């Protein structure tokens, strides 16, 4: 089965044969298809299909609600009809077949998508937003017209929302082990904090399996242990922006005696359940108003070090101690102790399915 | 992996009960458990579904208001509270597991849970002979299932056809064992709720 | 309108 | 919105290594979002297929489906000994999950003729003070069959399974009759 | 006038010329002395003077109340009596004068304190604290024994507590200036922030002004400025502890509108009225109990980048903007600018009179 | 650099009083600011005294519990509240300031305030001639001070000696003044707050 | 505690180029901190000394100071003419800070007559009802002198400052009289 | 006990 879109005016018919092209880092899928032109009642003679990229985005300075600023970070265009000579693309094996069903009057189109590029990210509205989708989503468009600067109108041209999604590499990686050795004033003895996770990928929904183990020499005594799984996003639009988000916190009041040992395994698990208020989480690509999952980690090229546009999406584990205050130094002092755990959260490579919008509609 | 439930039995009408299925080998916010009822001698029916990753829960139309599901996340149970039953309420019970990413049919089925909602109370059997060919002996007016009929004692297992117990109009149920002696005994009938074993003889 | 469906036969 | 499931045959026969098809028809368009499942009695339903094409894993690969318009097929290329269940068919696009009538496939055999046996109630049942009668029916094929009760509903039937040594089913319809009833004729 | 301090059994008596030892840097002034002895009634025919730089901090660990630990950070002896062949050493004009008026049975000492060595600083204690002063604080000891190892007696020994401060230098330096550039998201416009204070050298109790000029040009608005002086201490006993303590701070509603400027004057002052609850502050050298302000910076041997031990204090003004929130990320970002300027406080050489212990006594 | 106070006048006794001390050129922080008073003819004295470095305030041993020492920082201004003021509280209060590193002496002080605590009100000078060498006239049963004495509208500078004025036992003030003349007029007294001016002649 | 400080002489009289001595005297050891103040009559005291030996910034070093123990002397080298004024002395080691009582400074001149007059109460004060009698003694040197009244306390009497033109005193006792007393003798 | 003053004559 096809997906096909008409323009309003019906003169204009678009078949696209899948919305989520998968990315394989190095190489992403050809996104092909056909357009179905009527040459009578056009006389543009002139059809054009664009590939659009772009940062949607709300705007706060504006009181105006729903409207937003568009900023395109990636723009490509094939001319469909007439054939044009130069642009003399190989036809894919469903491409061929949808030529035969239309006619002769159906031509293909081929794009392209270069790599280092984003995927579909969808930041999460809050209660108050009305407007359309808000982060960075693709787009196919199809019109007619005498030439590219003419002004297009809304009957004549079709838009249909395509995905850049990424999934879980069939290989796993070492397992994520960080270690800290804080040493304090009182006394020479460090207060050791060893974390470990149990694998480095992890999928939407499986439980996030946290070893501790608190080797505490020291004469100070540890209070509370406060396991947290973070989102780190990055956004670069005009500059680099950073921000956090705890997506799935945890605090244990386990304590530590001095000159004694520690160990136990906790278990996280993220999910947008509890998550629904966090306004500006990111989540993965909606097409319309859909419920989608928290946003799968993106898999960087290598350590290229590029400055990747779009929304790149990351997650950690932080394990952190209470110390026991009081003494010398009083409140003054910042003696928690904190380690680190990076992980990736992506879904694994499905077999046939590709991913679905809301399978049970209400 | 395996979904196990537990808790059904026999209510009176305008009760409650609790159904605790126990999901063993998989979690409950990557996977939505589904419950699946079944009336004795008709189709599959969906009555509830609980989605623990977005937090969205479902209710058939028949059994809104009165069946309440949720899931309990620490020991991966889903419960289901049902309140106000009625007697068209009986049927058996699955529990169904769902992939959430993404929806690919129930492919875990529990082993299944028996519901029934009756306002009689346990009543003992009642085993009359049948004269004569074949020889044959009724059992009626008894509740609640099953009964354990035998010919001789287990020593005539030939011939015999022990027919499915039906329901009639007065709230108990009946059934007819029947076997065939060319020329020419011994009904053993067993009821493990009344532990009453009833054994009659047929002669014309 | 809405994004139809149909078969390649 | 709820979608009826109209699943046909009802119940139909055939014998070993013989096709058999089974059409679902769906009142709404569902897309290609369609399952199919084995219930065997006594026992859990068994996933078949998902998306009314994909064969789920573990599924022997005789089994297979497809989709046109509405029309859903489940078919069987060599219909193995232990193919003889319950099928149901699914949708599961929209809430709620509509389930199908089902179709029962049992073995075939050739015409049994039936015997009719005719039981009077014994003496026990003058002292009870309930007088009931039962006609046996037995290894008659196929399952219908026509009783004609004679000396007017209020009559109960039971229906035995395919005995494994005969493939013949068995009919035992009863009458209770009050005892003023039945001492009439 | 001198200070002289005699022992319980009255045998030993030492004279100091002063209390406080002016430290410029460069060279420290030395530490003079004279030990009047009776050698008719002293067996033990020896005389040792030692100056000692210890660390006397409580204990959290222990529940014992008063009792601190010790820790040398250095040691000097001198014998005077008999007179070491070996230690001839020059005569300052204040120490033969004491020679000729007690008579032929008193004998000098001289320490040199090496550069490179802490100041006296106090630690404040807090209200349930009952022992002695905790910090760094120098003492001059003197007794008779057979031998240094030999069990030293409480009758048979004195001790003075000397300090080591150090002023303000006559040289005004550079006015310290300091600018700030912050960058968005949603707009390349920047958000400019300037603040400088008016010198680099400021008096206890004299007003610190700041200047504060703010060149918005973004889109959001600026809520709350926060204007604030902090401590800073470094601790050096083991390892490096760094905290910090505000001991001045104030808060301005001013607002900035949208593609305006501001520019406004605060007054700041640091004393010790409203910061007697702040345990862990830290205060000039106490002799007894005295009250004493708060800890003057200390003027660090050029860049040489040393592990200076003991306590270095110094002290620096936080410029801080509040930046309103909303929008695309919501509460997640911190959108916060901030700048710090350092500056110097100490006292003003003194003409004559050292630094006194509570001229209007209670 | 400049001290100087207002506030002072005549109060009843139990009355109040307010002294601002408006110190400019310095701070609060940095100098401590005290309060000395100085009876009509007698010695300086010590009442009062706040240190706002390190939030301490001393008052002297009389003037415990009625006077009250506060300094507002904002303007540089230290203020002496005094209540339940007695007879014997007149005097002229000074404003006094030392520095806090270290206490070196009171180098700055005010330019003086007068504080009169009596139970009587405005009275009206008597003038009484004195006949006859020198020529005298004397003014009584009058208050407040001050008063201003002249002879012949100030024709007469020469050999005039006015002395100071005297408390009388009745709350009221007096003065006499004089002058020589050998062989040979006009007292000429002005009371600013009763705003009258008599003159009288002396005559044998 | 309080101190009380013994200031000696209560007031001294000395000619231009004279050596001035001041003593001050403390009930308990003060160490080294006690100031010293001169304040001219109707003007503030401006501070001389500080710590009992280091002069103020701006003073003539003409003034000088020493310690002895308790005893604190204030002298002065030369007595410049504008040196006649009232010295204080101030110790501030404890709270109260307590002041001396006093030293004032006068210029020296050779002894003068008292001329003495009587002005008999006027014929005014016949209406009044109050009578009162002011004996006269003009250009008198020193200050102390001896007054005797006849025709017994509720005297009062003052003294004028020392006139730059005749460097001398003034007296003037006055008695007031009910009119019943006046009358008696 | 305590440290006393005195002046080196």
């Amino acid at each position: 089965r096809v997906f096909k879109k008409a323009s309003p005016n019906g003169k204009l018919t678009v078949y696209l044969g899948k919305r989520d092209f998968v990315d394989h880092i190095d190489l992403v899928d050809p996104v092909d298809g056909v357009v179905l032109v009527d040459p009578e009642y056009l006389k543009e003679r002139r059809v054009y299909v664009t590939l659009t990229c772009a940062f949607r985005y709300g705007r706060e300075d504006l009181d105006v609600l729903g409207l937003t600023f568009r900023k395109d970070l990636f723009v490509a265009n094939v001319q469909s009809f007439p054939p044009a000579p130069e642009d003399k693309k190989p036809l894919t094996r469903l491409q061929e077949r949808l030529i035969k069903k239309l006619g002769e009057h159906a031509y293909p189109f081929t794009f392209e998508i270069p790599p280092n590029l984003p995927c579909s990210v969808t930041l999460q509205p809050g209660p108050e937003d009305t407007g359309k989708a808000c982060g960075v989503d693709y787009e196919v468009k199809a019109f007619c017209a005498e030439n590219l600067e003419e002004k297009i109108h809304k009957r004549n041209s079709v838009r249909l929302v395509i995905r850049k999604v990424q999934y879980a590499p069939e290989r796993p990686g070492p397992q994520p082990t960080a270690e800290t050795t804080r040493q304090f004033l009182m006394s020479d003895k460090p207060l050791h904090l060893e974390a470990s996770l149990d694998k480095e990928i992890y999928y939407h929904g499986e439980p996030i399996s946290v070893n501790v183990h608190v080797t505490n020499n020291t004469n100070k005594t540890v209070k509370k242990i406060k396991i947290s799984v973070r989102q780190y996003a990055d956004i670069c639009l005009f500059n680099t922006a950073q921000y956090k988000c705890p997506v799935a916190m945890e605090e244990a009041d386990d304590t530590v005696a001095p000159s004694s040992t520690f160990c136990k395994v906790y278990t996280l698990t993220p999910f947008l359940a509890n998550n629904r208020e966090k306004r500006g989480l990111a989540l993965d690509g909606k097409l319309k108003h859909e419920d989608t999952n928290l946003a799968s980690s993106t898999l960087l090229r290598e350590g290229a070090n590029r400055e990747i546009l779009g929304i790149i999406v990351s997650y950690k584990v932080k394990v952190k101690l209470v110390v026991s205050r009081g003494g010398l130094l009083g409140d003054l002092a910042s003696s928690d102790v904190a380690v680190e755990l990076p992980f990736t959260l992506m879904h694994p490579k499905p077999k046939e399915e590709p991913p679905h919008r809301e399978v049970p509609e209400s | 992996v395996q979904l196990v439930e537990s808790g059904g039995g026999l209510v009176q009408p305008g009760g409650s009960l609790r159904l605790s299925c126990a999901a063993s080998g998989f979690n409950v916010y990557s996977s939505s458990i589904h419950w699946v009822r079944q009336a004795p001698g008709k189709g599959l029916e969906w009555v509830a579904s609980i989605s623990s990753y977005y937090g969205y829960t479902y209710y058939a139309d028949s059994v809104k208001g009165r069946f309440t599901i949720s899931a309990d996340t620490s020991k991966n149970t889903a419960y289901l509270q049902m309140n106000s039953l009625r007697a068209e309420d009986t049927a058996v019970y699955y529990c169904a597991r769902s992939r959430q990413f993404w929806y690919s049919g129930l492919d875990y089925w529990g082993q299944g849970t028996l519901v029934t909602v009756s306002s009689a109370s346990t009543k003992g059997p009642s085993v009359f002979p049948l004269a004569p060919a074949a020889l044959g002996c009724l059992v009626k007016d008894y509740f609640p299932e099953p009964v354990t009929v035998s010919w001789n004692s287990g020593a005539l297992t030939s011939g015999v056809h022990t027919f499915p117990a039906v329901l009639q109009s007065s709230g108990l149920y009946s059934l007819s064992s029947v076997v065939t002696v060319p020329s020419s005994y011994i009904c053993n009938v067993n009821h493990k709720p009344s532990n009453t074993k009833v054994d009659k003889k047929v002669e014309p | 309108s809405f994004t139809r469906s149909t078969v390649d036969t | 919105s709820d979608i009826q499931m109209t699943q046909s045959p009802s119940s139909l026969s055939a014998s070993v290594g013989d096709r058999v098809t089974i059409t679902c028809r769906a009142s709404q368009s569902v897309s290609s979002a369609v399952a199919w499942y084995q219930q065997k009695p006594g026992k859990a339903p068994k996933l078949l297929i998902y998306s009314a094409s994909s064969l789920y894993s573990g599924v022997p690969s005789r089994f297979s489906g497809s989709r046109s318009g509405t029309d859903f097929t489940l078919t069987i290329s060599s219909l193995q000994p232990e193919d003889f269940a319950t099928y149901y068919c699914q949708q599961y696009k929209y809430v709620p999950v509509t389930f199908g009538q089902g179709t029962k496939v049992e073995i075939k055999r050739t015409v049994a003729a039936p015997s009719v046996f005719i039981f009077p109630p014994s003496d026990s049942q003058l002292k009870s003070g309930t007088a009931s009668v039962v006609c046996l029916l037995n290894n008659f094929y196929p399952r219908e069959a026509k009783v004609q009760w004679k000396v007017s509903g209020n009559s109960q039937e039971s229906v035995t399974e395919q005995d494994s040594k005969d493939s013949t089913y068995s009919l035992s319809s009863t009458l209770t009759l009050s005892k003023a009833d039945y001492e009439k004729h």
